[PDB]
C-alpha cells in the first residue's frame, strides 16, 4: 500500500503518456487494455439473453426465474423452460421435455423401442471511406512476394 | 433590370420583365417557349397530405430556380465546391515565370531528370506537389507551352498518375492498420563530430588517384580494337548488300525484312507467297 | 427536419453534378424504368405490409400526391442550366405527354433530397413523408440496375453551343 | 466487428456463471493443461495447412499476441469476483511463472466470447478485425472438438 494520493491506471494516464507498441495485429487492443481499469466479468448481454428465464441481477448471478424461443428448452405444456433444474421427463426417443411437476404431461414420440423415460438431463457503402496508413516493411515483403 | 438571369445567373440573351424585373434565358424561364415575346411580359407578379399538396400546387407563384443540391451533399467529399453560377469546381487545384535561378529558400534551381539548370534550354517548371524542377523539354510527352499560373502542376514522380478517382468523406480519419501482410486497398494509403579533416584530404587524393587508373586501363583496351571497330561498323552496309544481291536466305535478317514487306501488302493467306525478288516489286 | 441519405446516393448525386455541369454530359431522357414504372414497382413491393387501413389510405394518397407533384417541379427546379435546352426538344418532340413519364428516377431522388427546404410552411403528416421518403431511398439504391443509367450521354456538338457553351 | 459464432455446447458459460456466483463453488486454479499448451497445440493443428508466407506470418504474430494479451488482461478484466480472493491466494504460491501458463482454456473461451464488444472499443480496419474473429471463432469449435482433457469435471467448492 502507498500512501499519499493513490491513483489508478486513468488517473495515471491523467498525467504522463505511456508508450505505445508497434504494429501488428494487436496494437490497439493492447492499447486500450493499458488505459482504461480493471473490474470484474460480465458476459456480453447477448448470452444472458439466450436461454428463457435467466437474467442477470445486481451484483447477482443465475436467477432462475420461474417458467411461462424457437431453440430453448421447450416444454409440452406451456412451452416453458425448466427453471433452476434442467432435469425434465426425456427418453432417448423423446423429442420435447416435460418438467418433474409437469410429469402430467410425460409424452411419447413415435417410435419403434420402448426405451427408459425418466429424470434425465438433455446494404452497400462507399467502396472508399478512408485514408490507411501502413508499414513499410510489410509494404517491401508483400513487393517482393509478387 | 439586372444582366444576370434570375434563375441561372448567366449572361446572354434575355426575357426581361416590365412589372418585376428580372432576367431569364427564356429556356431558363417558365415553361421554356421558345423566343420572342415583345409585348410586356409580367413573369409571375400577380393536417394531413391535404395541407401538402396544397403546398404542392402553391409552389406554382414563384419564378423558377435552378437546381444546386443540400449543403450536406455537396459540402461532404473532400474538395468539392461550387462556382459562382453553381457549378461543379475543384478548390484543390487553384493557386508563369519562365527562367527561375534560386529559390526563396535558397538553393539551386536544377531539373530533376539531367541535374542542370534554366540556361541549357531558357525555362524551367516548379512541381506544386513536391520540391522539384523539370525541363519541359525533359518530361515524357515533352510541353510545348507553360501552364497557367492559376492552376497547380503535379511533376511526373507521383502516384495520384494512376490512382484512379476515390473521393474522400471530407471528415474521415486515417485508420492505423495493424495487419502485417496481405492488405487489400486501391490506392487510398498513407505511410508510417569525428573531427578528420586530414583523413577526408587523404581520402580524397587516394579517391581520384583510383579513377584516374580505372580510364587509364579503360582506353588501353578500348584503343587497341579501332583497326576492327572501323573496318566491320563501315563496312557494314556492303556487307549487308552483298547478302541481298546473292539473295542470302540464310541471313536471319533478311528475311525479316521480307515479312515486313509481306505485312505491309498486307497479303492475303490464300495466295502463295512470291520468290523473294518478286516481292520486291513492291518497292517499285 | 432532415432526412437520411445512403451515402452511395451521396456519391452519385454528386457525381452526377460534376457530370453535367462541368463535363457537359447528358442523361438520355427517354426513360427505360420511368418516374411512373418506378412509384408502382414501390406500391406493389410495399404493400405486402400495409395491414392497418388509415395506414394504406395515405400511403395511397402520398404516392399519388407526389407523383403528380414531381410532375409540378420538373420544369421549375430539378434542372441544372445545361438541361435546360435538352427539355425544350423533348417538350417539342412529346408534345402533351406528362413528365412523370419520360424523365426517370435520376431526376426523381434530386425531388427527395431537397425536401428539409421545401418543407418550412406541423403535426403528424410530415414525418410520415419523410419515413417513406427514406425507405424510398433505401428501395432504389437497393435496385441499381432497375432505377439507373449505365453512362452519361455525351451532349452533342450542335447542343454545346444553344445552351451558353 | 459485431459478431462471433459460439457453438451450442458452450451451454457451459452460463452455467460457470452460476456456480461461481449463486451455487457457491470455485476453480482452484494451479492447472494442468494450461492456455499455452492448447494455443501451441491449435497453431501446430492448423499452421501445418497454412499455404502462403502472408497466412503463416499472420497467424504467428495474432497467436504470439494472444498469449501476451491474455497475459496482459488475464488481471483486471477476466475474472467473476468470487475467483478474486482465491487469485491472491494463488499470486503468493508461484511469483515467477507468468498467468498465461496456470489457467486451462476456460478462462481463455471467456476472453473469446467477449472480444467482440471489445474490437467494438477500438478503430481497426475491417480485414484486422475479420481475420482475427476468423481465428478465435476457428479456436472455439477446435475446443469443443476436443474438450475431454481441455475443461474441468468439477467444481472446487472452498472456503472464502
Ligand atoms: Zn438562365
Ligand atoms: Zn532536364
Ligand atoms: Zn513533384
Amino acid at each position: 500500500i502507498p500512501e499519499g494520493s493513490w491513483f489508478c491506471v486513468t488517473c495515471s494516464i491523467k498525467s504522463h503518456h505511456p508508450p505505445k507498441h508497434p504494429l501488428s495485429i494487436w496494437s490497439q487492443l493492447y492499447d486500450w487494455i493499458d488505459s482504461q481499469n480493471p473490474s470484474q466479468y460480465r458476459l456480453p448481454d447477448d448470452l444472458v439473453h439466450y436461454f428463457h428465464g435467466i437474467s442477470r441481477g445486481d451484483t447477482g448471478a443465475y436467477k432462475e426465474t420461474e417458467g411461462e424461443i424457437t431453440n430453448l428448452a421447450y416444454c409440452g405444456y406451456c412451452s416453458k423452460p425448466s427453471m433452476g433444474a434442467c432435469w425434465v421427463y426425456g427418453c432417448q426417443l423423446c423429442d420435447t421435455f416435460y418438467h418433474k411437476n409437469c410429469k402430467e404431461h410425460a409424452k411419447k414420440c413415435s417410435h419403434d423401442s420402448i426405451g427408459k423415460k425418466g429424470m434425465r438431463v438433455p446494404f452497400p457503402r462507399l467502396p472508399v471511406s478512408c485514408l490507411y496508413k501502413v508499414s513499410e516493411d510489410g509494404l517491401i515483403k508483400d513487393f517482393l512476394y509478387a | 433590370n439586372n444582366d444576370y438571369c434570375s434563375a441561372c445567373h448567366g449572361p446572354g440573351n434575355f426575357l426581361c420583365c416590365e412589372t418585376c424585373p428580372n432576367s431569364f434565358h427564356f429556356t431558363c424561364i417558365d415553361p421554356p417557349i421558345e423566343e420572342k415575346n415583345l409585348p410586356d411580359d409580367a413573369w409571375y407578379c400577380n393536417t394531413m397530405v391535404d395541407v401538402w399538396m396544397q403546398l404542392c400546387t402553391y409552389i406554382d407563384s414563384h419564378n423558377p430556380i435552378q437546381f444546386h443540391l443540400p449543403h450536406s451533399i455537396s459540402s461532404f467529399f473532400r474538395g468539392v465546391g461550387s462556382g459562382v453560377m453553381g457549378e461543379y469546381i475543384e478548390t484543390d487545384v487553384l493557386k508563369r515565370d519562365p527562367l527561375l535561378l534560386k529559390s526563396k529558400s535558397g538553393t539551386p534551381i536544377l531539373c530533376f531528370r539531367c541535374h542542370k539548370s534554366a540556361l541549357v534550354s531558357q525555362s524551367i517548371l516548379a512541381c506544386d506537389y513536391c520540391n522539384s524542377y523539370w525541363h519541359p523539354d525533359c518530361l515524357n510527352p515533352p510541353l510545348a507551352t507553360l501552364p497557367s499560373n492559376l492552376r497547380k502542376w503535379k511533376c511526373p514522380n507521383h502516384s495520384d498518375h494512376v490512382t484512379p478517382r476515390y473521393r474522400l468523406p471530407e471528415k474521415a480519419k486515417v485508420i492505423r492498420v495493424g495487419l502485417p501482410r496481405g492488405f487489400k486497398n486501391k490506392g487510398n494509403i498513407v505511410i508510417d563530430f569525428k573531427l578528420n579533416f586530414l583523413e577526408q584530404i587523404r581520402d580524397n587524393v587516394i579517391n581520384l588517384r583510383k579513377m584516374v587508373e580505372q580510364d587509364e586501363q579503360l582506353c588501353i583496351e578500348t584503343f587497341s580494337k579501332f583497326d576492327f571497330y572501323a573496318t566491320r561498323d563501315c563496312e557494314l552496309p556492303l556487307r549487308i548488300l552483298c547478302d541481298v544481291a546473292n539473295d542470302n536466305l540464310e541471313n536471319d535478317d533478311y528475311v525479316l525484312a521480307l515479312r515486313d514487306l509481306l505485312r505491309i501488302s498486307k497479303w492475303d493467306p490464300n495466295q502463295p507467297v512470291p520468290a523473294p525478288f518478286d516481292l520486291a516489286n513492291l518497292l517499285s | 427536419h432532415k432526412i437520411s441519405v445512403p451515402d452511395v446516393l451521396k456519391l452519385w448525386l454528386v457525381d452526377d453534378w460534376e457530370n453535367i455541369t462541368k463535363n457537359q454530359q447528358l442523361i438520355a431522357i427517354p426513360r427505360n424504368p420511368t418516374v411512373r414504372a418506378a412509384i408502382a414497382a414501390f406500391r406493389e413491393s410495399k404493400i405486402s405490409h400495409l395491414n392497418n387501413e388509415i395506414d394504406v389510405d395515405v400511403f395511397e394518397q402520398a404516392m399519388a400526391g407526389l407523383v403528380i407533384y414531381f410532375n409540378k417541379c420538373l420544369g421549375n427546379m430539378l434542372l441544372y442550366r445545361f438541361e435546360r435546352q435538352q427539355y425544350l426538344e423533348i417538350r417539342q418532340q412529346y408534345p402533351d405527354t406528362e413528365m412523370c413519364d419520360l424523365y426517370g428516377v435520376e431526376h426523381l431522388i434530386r425531388l427527395f433530397v431537397s425536401l428539409p427546404e421545401l418543407i418550412d410552411r406541423d403535426s403528424q403528416s410530415i414525418e410520415c413523408l419523410l419515413n417513406y421518403i427514406e425507405e424510398f431511398l433505401k428501395y432504389l439504391v437497393l435496385h441499381k440496375d432497375e432505377y439507373f443509367i449505365k453512362e452519361y450521354q455525351n451532349a452533342p456538338p450542335n447542343y454545346r453551343s444553344l445552351v451558353g457553351v
